[PDB]
Parts: C-alpha cells; sequence; structure tokens
C-alpha cells in the first residue's frame, strides 16, 4: 500500500523557525494536492497551506510571509516528501499539525492520506 | 491539555466513483480538506441511519451533506456519495438497501 511517515514537530521560542516535514511512499500513483492543517484547541481548525501538483500554493492569511510549503518528488518515481517550513513563529502557530496528500494510484481510488500530526508549541 | 480532543491517528479518505466524479460540484478544496479534519479527529461524528450496516451522515458544508462509512481496522472512511440539502434528502428502503450493497462491495475489496 502507500505509506505516511511524518516528522518534526515540539516545541519553539517565538521568532524562531520549525521545519514539519512529511513522506509518502509506495510505488507510483498521481499526485493532485497536499498541505497541511492545524488546530488549536477549543477552536475550529484551519487548513495551513496547499499546493497542486502544479505548484500552485494557497497559505491562510495569518501566515502569510512566515510559512512556506514545498516539496519533493524524488524523480517522480517513488516518493514525495511535503515540507512546511514555519519561520518568525508566533505563539498563534500553537496547534497540532497534520499533513494529507491526495493521490490515486493506478486503476484505483482517489484517496487523500493524513498524517498522525504533531503538537507545536510556541511559548515565551 | 494541549493536544485536542479525539484521534490523532493516520488515516485514509476513499472517494467512491460517486462521490470522486460530484465532489468539486459542491466543495471547495478548504470545506473538503475541514470535513476530512473533523471526521479525522472523530468517527463516529455523522448520524448514524439504520438498515444500512453503519452509513452515516454529515451536514457540513449551507446544507450540502455527505454519506460515509467509517471501516474500523483498517481506518479507511470510505465517502459514498455527497448531496445538496434542497435535493433529495427522502430516505427509503430501496436507498438504504442498495447503499449497504456498495458499501459492502468497498467493505470486501481488503478482506
Amino acid at each position: 500500500q502507500v505509506q505516511l511517515q511524518e516528522s518534526g514537530g515540539g516545541l519553539v521560542q517565538p521568532g524562531g523557525s520549525l521545519r514539519l516535514s512529511c513522506v509518502v511512499s509506495g510505488d507510483r500513483r498521481t499526485i493532485y494536492t497536499m498541505g497541511w492543517f492545524r488546530q488549536a484547541p477549543g477552536n475550529q481548525g484551519e487548513l495551513v497551506a496547499t499546493m497542486t501538483s502544479s505548484g500552485v500554493t494557497t497559505y491562510v492569511d495569518s501566515v502569510k510571509g512566515r510559512f512556506s510549503i514545498s516539496r519533493d518528488s524524488a524523480e517522480d518515481s517513488a516518493k514525495n516528501t511535503v515540507s512546511l517550513q514555519m519561520n518568525s513563529l508566533k505563539p498563534e502557530d500553537t496547534a497540532f499539525y497534520t499533513c494529507y496528500e491526495e493521490s490515486r494510484r493506478p486503476l484505483g481510488s482517489r484517496n487523500t492520506y493524513w498524517g498522525q500530526g504533531t503538537q507545536v508549541t510556541v511559548s515565551s | 491539555g494541549l493536544v485536542p480532543r479525539g484521534s490523532h491517528m493516520k488515516s485514509v479518505f476513499v472517494e467512491s466513483t460517486i462521490f470522486e466524479k460530484y465532489r468539486d460540484e459542491y466543495l471547495s478544496d478548504e470545506e473538503y480538506r475541514l470535513f476530512q479534519a473533523e471526521l479525522m479527529l472523530n468517527p463516529k461524528l455523522g448520524d448514524v441511519i439504520q438498515g444500512t450496516g453503519g452509513l452515516r451522515k454529515i451536514r457540513v458544508a449551507g446544507g450540502s451533506r455527505i454519506i460515509y462509512y467509517f471501516l474500523d481496522e483498517k481506518r479507511r472512511f470510505y465517502l459514498l456519495t455527497i448531496y445538496g440539502k434542497n435535493e433529495m434528502s427522502d430516505l427509503n428502503a430501496n436507498q438504504r438497501k442498495q447503499l449497504m450493497a456498495f458499501m459492502e462491495a468497498w467493505r470486501n475489496e481488503q478482506s
């Protein structure tokens, strides 16, 4: 099947930088889109960033300039690693961060795969 | 506590032929990701429909409603179909039975 293992997270000083990361492997598929989601306790979550297989990105307004989504195809044979780069971290960025990836194997289902997630705590 | 209340495991959403054809006629990608996030925190979030074998209806678009089946062991959701609020909201036995059939059709694809 398709493997997803993710990395990064923890706990950071304001103005500091943290790279979340999240890998999808298996065999070949057609990748559509891919992103990051975040949810702080008590309130509704929010989609943090998105990237089509064409490179088209969206970012939410509160993170504009500071978070960056990037990608690594691994020849487009094999795996794609998706990275969330978070810089100039504000404490409002404290949240549980998950990644996802839509994708469709040959003759297979259009699935979106989701990570375990990882807590990111930006505290003075 | 820091981590929000719910479930935090790798999960899979599986569109059916129907749901995939008609998804973007209904949901912006933001709406769709918010939906999967909600289910990933809490499967059992949708209201059960009986005679179906565990199918659930969520109403978050608005009036969009999705019907899904969460697979206990493999941690996959089967997104069966999405229909709008105004549109057929009438649930009858032919429907519940055929939904159960196609649901079981996916169900037995990975033992």
